């Protein structure tokens, strides 16, 4: 049977916080250090040469994966 | 003759189109000739 009629209090307090982080915001990237080019070299075949700018360069890169390239000032 | 035979390199995501057709020569009477040049920002808008 039903005696009353009532207005259902609730709490809904949040007080506390809990946020995990996902997985994927620790996961890796590859980042670089990024300098202005100042000039290209490239041989497989044949050489070629571009110049970009020219000035004393302070820095020089190697690398050999397909083609010989070597990347001035860069 | 026994001519020799180049096979095509592909743009690569190290190897991008203008390098090849700049690095890269498949008719083999065109090696071994000597450097190319050509120019960038500063050096293009000195020359041109």
């Amino acid at each position: 049977m039903f005696l009353i009629h009532f207005v259902h209090y609730k709490t809904i307090l949040q007080k506390y916080t809990f946020k995990f982080k996902h997985i994927f915001l620790s996961i890796d990237k590859y980042n670089s250090l990024f300098f202005n080019i100042s000039g290209i070299l490239i041989w497989l075949n044949i050489i070629h040469i571009n110049i970009i700018l020219i000035k004393y360069s302070f820095f020089i890169l190697i690398n050999n994966f397909e083609y010989l390239i070597i990347l001035i000032s860069t | 003759a026994k001519r020799r035979v180049i096979v095509p390199i592909h743009p690569t995501p190290n190897f991008p189109a203008h390098f090849i057709k700049s690095a890269f020569t498949t008719d083999p009477l065109k090696e071994k000739q000597k450097a190319r040049f050509s120019s960038g920002g500063e050096a293009m808008r000195e020359v041109q």
